């Protein structure tokens, strides 16, 4: 009777990211400048959420 | 280096309190500003992550 390990990954790191902190967290002029793009605050964050 | 040519802005004093618009020699931003124990040789005045 030979027992045999079999390793199966089931999950990974539940990684979120604040899009606005990644792009420019401190500047609010850049956050104004990032605002005239699309819904990359939302849709980029919603995709990996 | 030891910051030589400065501007006419008056120098306030540090606080350990969170979220301070720190301006240590043109280095703007914000954050918790807690003192810590780091070595800092006298020819290095700006540590990074």
């Amino acid at each position: 009777i030979s027992i045999t390990t079999e390793v199966m990954p089931v999950s990974m790191a539940k990684t979120s990211v604040d899009c606005n902190m990644y792009i420019c967290g401190d500047s609010t002029e850049c956050a104004n400048l990032l605002l005239q793009y699309g819904s990359f605050c939302t849709q980029l964050n919603r995709a990996l959420s | 280096a030891p910051a030589t040519v400065c501007g006419p802005k008056l120098s306030t004093d540090l606080i350990k309190n969170q979220c301070v618009n720190f301006n240590f020699n043109g280095l703007t931003g914000t954050g918790v500003l807690t003192p810590s124990s780091k070595r800092f040789q006298p020819f290095q005045q700006f540590g990074r992550d």
